[PDB]
């Protein structure tokens, strides 16, 4: 057979559902939401982390003349001077007032432990959705996972389910973000390429040990200082550490709906939000035909009590009458309530206790025991306690909260003056054509 | 050490703390509403929850 | 839980009172109070014989 349905996302809370087919009894369906996994489409950018400089030994010429070259290195400066006179621990190495000449070029590149403190620029988009369910018909489980895509059918059994679109999309990640050691930081890092002294993502690479690297972070050279041969140069902090200490939270403590984020497949986790809509095939020979059901009889609906709440709260209890023996489901064609468990042995004419829980304090609802049904009212109170953190509002408000007595007092408020009025009027008209008499 | 005071809605809350697991903690209404077949001041239930 | 209720001053009168709670049967509470026992505060003045 088919049926189709929706359910909030959440994980972890059971909805119980009917199938009916005269002739055949109707199976109580469970649906769980394992888990989810939205799972988004990533490109990697380019890599970041804290930068070691170069001062490689200088190109000194005794009495004579350089120049200033041109290299490929990232950050590469040369600069040049002349009547420089050096010295060392063995003397002086060489003295011309002119024609000496010191020469001196600086670069950067990623230090060695960046190969574990490194950054990456991520650019994201197109989330998609992966959702784990475990479905029972008939004492019959299965354990699936599918897309939320209309499109594509989880295989669990080779029983094709479709489910989805999402009823609305959300989505933690901002088009860019950052990770590092497995975390994952909102951020609008620039382009590959497009750098500035002092502020993140100075140098970039490819790759952690890709060869090509670029950055500019303001390295210009100074003039060499007095006697001692030397390099005095000059340079911006690293972004990477200025960015760390103000780098602001993880996205792990800002994520609505209670999101749990990895980095390895860069996805969410058990965070629930929206409706999805689900199509279910299901096999004739999982159905039962109604005559190999039992049959009940003038079934009666007692509440031995019940207070609002949070948990499964709501107690009920049933007497029933049956002329066969077996198993029937139960079911709440209200909404605002619903059960906890789905069936139970039957007898001749025994009875039972059931849990549930509401949404409204109101237990003004119909239950189905078999197939057929009865009618269930009362009145639930408000618990005492009244923080828990457990699964609550299984139900959303539908404006039921409404007590009976509230409409009572509402029904006989509004007044109908408007009928005296028109009454009024009529003999208004009446009398004015009596007066029209004289 | 000290207190703190944090409200929680209807949907519910998270709370961490120290280096272990959080745990979530939600809320719901208790206010007393609901009379008993005499006169009673319901109202205010009603605007304990919803002010609007 | 928790229950609140009123007794009037007296030794050895048990009273019984209820705690009802929806899904759960209302536990029968019984209250004796076994003996008083007032203590001011006392200072000593001066002795005398
Ligand atoms: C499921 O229930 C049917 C009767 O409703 C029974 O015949 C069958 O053996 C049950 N299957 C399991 C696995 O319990």
């Amino acid at each position: 057979f088919e049926h189709a349905t929706t359910v909030p996302n959440v994980p972890g809370i059971p909805y119980k559902a009917l199938v009916e087919r005269a002739g055949y009894a109707p199976l109580n369906l469970e649906i769980t939401v394992v888990s989810s996994e939205l799972t988004p489409s990533t490109n990697k950018e380019y890599v970041t982390c804290k930068f070691h400089t170069v001062v490689p030994s200088p190109q000194v010429k005794c009495c004579g003349s350089l120049e200033c070259k041109a290299s490929s290195k990232a950050d590469y400066t040369c600069r040049v001077f002349g009547g420089v006179y050096p010295f060392m621990w063995g003397g002086a190495q060489c003295f011309c007032d002119s024609e000496n000449t010191q020469l001196s070029e600086a670069y950067v590149e990623f230090a060695p432990d960046c190969t574990i403190d490194h950054a990456v620029a991520l650019k994201v988009h197109t989330a998609a959705l992966k959702v784990g369910l475990r479905i029972v018909y008939g004492n019959t489980t299965a354990r699936l996972d599918t897309f939320v895509n209309g499109v594509t059918p989880g295989s669990s059994r080779d029983l094709k389910v479709i489910a989805g679109p999402i009823s609305a999309a959300f989505s933690p990640f901002d088009h860019k973000v950052v990770i590092r050691k497995g975390l994952v930081y909102n951020y609008d890092f620039p382009e590959y390429g497009a750098m500035n002294p002092g502020a993140f993502g100075d140098i970039q690479a490819s790759s952690l040990d890709a060869t090509d690297i670029v950055a500019r972070t303001d390295i210009r050279l100074l003039k060499p200082s007095v006697k001692n041969i030397h390099v005095p140069y000059t340079q911006a902090v690293s972004g990477y550490e200025m960015w760390k200490n103000n780098s602001g939270r993880p996205l792990q403590e800002t994520a609505p709906f209670g999101c749990k984020i990895e980095v390895e497949p860069l996805r969410a986790t058990n965070c629930a939000y929206g409706h999805i809509p689900i199509s279910i095939d299901i096999p004739d020979a999982a159905f039962v035909r109604s005559s190999e059901s039992p049959t009940i009889l003038e079934v009666s609906c007692t509440v031995a009590d019940c207070i609002y709440s949070a948990d499964f709260g709501g107690s009920l209890t049933l007497q029933y009458k049956a002329n066969r023996e077996g198993h029937c489901p139960v079911h709440s064609h209200s909404t605002t309530a619903v059960l906890k468990e789905a069936t139970t042995h039957v007898t001749a004419t025994g009875s039972i206790t059931l849990h549930f829980s509401t949404s409204s304090p109101q237990a003004n609802f119909i239950v189905s025991l078999c197939g057929k049904k009865t009618t269930c009212n009362a009145e639930c109170k408000p618990p005492a306690d009244h923080i828990i953190g457990e699964p609550h509002k299984v139900d959303q408000e539908f404006q039921a909260a409404v007590s009976k007595t509230s409409w009572n007092w509402l029904l006989a408020l509004f007044g109908g003056a408007s009928s005296l009025i028109v009454v009024g009027l009529i003999v208004l008209v009446c009398s004015s054509m009596l007066i029209n008499t004289r | 050490t000290t207190s703190r005071n944090f409200s929680v809605g209807r949907e519910g809350l998270e709370y961490v703390w120290g280096n272990h697991e959080p745990v979530r903690v939600w809320a719901q209404e208790s206010a007393p509403g609901d009379p008993h077949g005499w006169p009673h001041e319901i109202i205010i239930h009603y605007y304990h929850r919803h002010p609007v």
